[PDB]
């Protein structure tokens, strides 16, 4: 009988934390520094990452910047859900079969194993094509995620644009950062290193550079500058390329889209948006 | 049916308006109409022939080539970005709003409320509020008791805004004490307000932050800056207004992205908006 909306995200820090439930299948009760309860939800997802694996579908436990912003979007607009997290564990690229499908997120949207996508979503042209947007609930970037020591200029570095199998960069597969080294020509040269050692996780490929077994992650900035600011191990360098935000994703029909984006908007002006930046970001 | 009225409003460095050549628009240039009066007396009038160029200018001009469309240009007259005076709406909202004009294209705020009765492209350039103040004024921004109690202070923080855009329209929603405070403090535009900095007769003018960061990246001698690091409160952005289901919508959403991503309006920004400071 369920009008309920499905909700798909990923594992993304600071924006989606996934944690297991207790053995009674709730979550562990915690607080910010303010003495202000974390608002959790219960988020179905595989317990099995492993790529071509089946996947076991288990209760999990969700918060974070994307969940305080979903829970605040149910609440202005009147909405009941329920929070999966993305089956195959992507954001969502457009690749060959002579047919062309989506994967990850987008897929999962198109197909309509989800009826929204909330997560740091980059808004791109190619997805826009297929989805409706809602204004940017965040404006960021992409940089390079280092180890302590490690001494590059940038997008611009001759370890980057003359590549070489001494010094290993990438990105994560099926991703928004991986179109865009697609997409440009101009980067073709970087693409073609990359595709060889992308990551199925941004976490993966964290704990890589960690590891001394990646030199450098290109990645979100609102991600990166996040991780760095925790592992003091690990150092964003360089300035910013490709400026992208990050939207709500609903299929074209959606009846919820101008609702969303007022919401949205209506969070920016009354400071709303900048408390959660400041909760979980800063 | 792909030859547009587009509406206009001049903003350095988004949109520029010139006299028109010794005898047509050359250069960068685009033509651009204004309707003026012939007197007070009358709604008689007659548009001039003028000369637009600038950021948004140069946005324009790219999306009537990809999306392919050609445009009469006007600048608006009844208002100035958009106001909803008595739930009628004046400005570049109000001529998309009342249909006259298929778009508006300028320094125009995306905002809730503007959202209501407009559709509004994907943002093209990062906007908000901003804090200008002379080099040194210790203020940490919007939610500095300077501006929310002022008089707890001798003499009180002397600061204003421009009035009947969308920074106004946000103090007066969110800080009612501080809005009711600085309606003394209005300036007529930028030019008059950065005046009045300069000449001590103001301490703080609060306004649209793209054009704030454009103006201390500009300032003689460097003295003028925007607080923080150029921090933006209530961040939003410039968009295209389009009519509520505007058939147009779609294409110009897909090509602002498109700009966006092979770094064109990265481009843009290096060729009108980066300054010395
Ligand atoms: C998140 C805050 N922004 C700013 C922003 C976001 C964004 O993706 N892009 N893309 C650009 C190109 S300029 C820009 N500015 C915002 C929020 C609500 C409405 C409009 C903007
Ligand atoms: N860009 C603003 C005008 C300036 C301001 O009020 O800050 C708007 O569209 O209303
Ligand atoms: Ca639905």
């Amino acid at each position: 009988m369920s009008t309920r909306l499905k909700i798909v995200t990923i594992h993304q820090e600071p924006f989606v934390y996934v944690k297991p439930t207790l053995s009674d299948g709730t979550c562990k009760e915690e607080f910010t520094v303010n003495g202000d309860p974390v608002k959790k939800v219960i988020c179905t997802g595989p317990n099995d990452t492993s790529p071509g694996s089946p996947r076991h579908t288990v209760p999990q436990c969700c918060y974070g910047f994307c969940i305080d912003l979903l829970i605040k979007l149910a609440r202005t607009m009147n909405f009941t859900y329920e929070v999966h997290l993305v089956a195959d564990g992507k954001f969502g690229t457009q690749e060959r079969v002579n047919k062309k499908e989506w994967n990850g997120m987008m897929g999962e949207l198109l197909s309509g194993q989800a009826d929204m996508i909330v997560a740091p979503l980059t808004i791109n042209n190619e997805r826009a094509q297929y989805i409706e947007f809602s204004k940017p609930f965040k404006y960021q970037g992409l940089t390079i995620l280092v180890k302590k020591g490690t001494r590059i200029t940038g997008i611009n570095d001759p370890r980057l644009r003359n590549p070489s199998d001494k010094f290993i960069y990438a990105t994560v597969k099926q991703s928004s950062v991986d179109i865009y080294f697609r997409r440009q020509v101009e980067l073709s040269t970087m693409y073609r290193h990359m595709e060889k050692h992308n990551y199925e996780s941004a976490a993966e490929a964290i704990q890589a550079v960690r590891d001394n077994k990646l030199h450098a992650f290109i990645w979100d900035s609102a991600v990166l500058e996040f991780e760095a600011s925790q592992k003091c191990d690990l150092v964003t360098t360089g300035e910013l390329f490709f400026r992208s935000g990050f939207g709500i994703g609903m299929r074209k029909d959606s009846p919820w889209k101008q609702n969303v984006s007022l919401s949205i908007l209506k969070s920016h002006e009354n400071g709303f948006m900048e408390d959660l930046d400041k909760t979980w970001v800063r | 049916d792909n030859h547009l009225s587009i509406v206009t409003l001049e903003e350095a460095p988004f949109v520029i308006v010139e006299d028109i050549d010794p005898e047509t628009c050359v250069r960068n240039t685009v033509p651009c109409r204004k309707f003026v009066k012939i007197n007070n007396s009358t709604n008689e009038g007659m548009n001039v022939k003028k000369c637009c160029k600038g950021f948004c200018i140069d946005i324009l001009k790219k999306l009537s080539r990809t999306v392919k469309f050609t445009y009469d240009l006007y600048l608006v007259t009844n208002g100035k970005h958009g106001k909803k005076v008595n739930n009628v709406w004046n400005g570049m909202i109000g001529e998309v709003v009342y249909q006259r004009a298929v778009m508006a294209v300028g320094s125009l705020t995306i905002n809730e409320e503007r959202s209501e009765v407009v559709d509004f492209s994907v943002p093209f350039v990062e906007t908000g509020i901003s804090v200008m103040v002379s080099r040194g004024t210790q203020v940490t921004g919007l939610s500095d008791k300077k501006f929310q109690r002022p008089h707890d202070y001798s003499p009180p923080f002397r600061f204003g805004t421009v009035p009947n855009g969308s920074t106004e329209r946000n103090i007066r929603n969110n800080y009612p004490y501080m809005h009711q405070y600085m309606t003394k403090f209005n300036q007529k535009g930028v030019e008059d307000a950065l005046v009045s900095l300069k000449t001590g007769k103001l301490d703080a003018f609060i306004y649209d932050a793209a054009v704030l960061n454009y103006k201390a990246g500009r300032d003689e001698g460097c003295k003028l800056v925007t607080i923080g690091s150029g921090y933006i409160f209530a961040t939003t952005g410039y968009g295209i207004a389009l009519q509520k289901g505007s058939p147009w919508k779609r294409q110009i959403d897909l090509a602002l992205l498109q700009f966006v991503g092979d770094g064109e309006m990265e481009e843009l920004e290096t060729l009108w908006l980066t300054g010395i400071c």
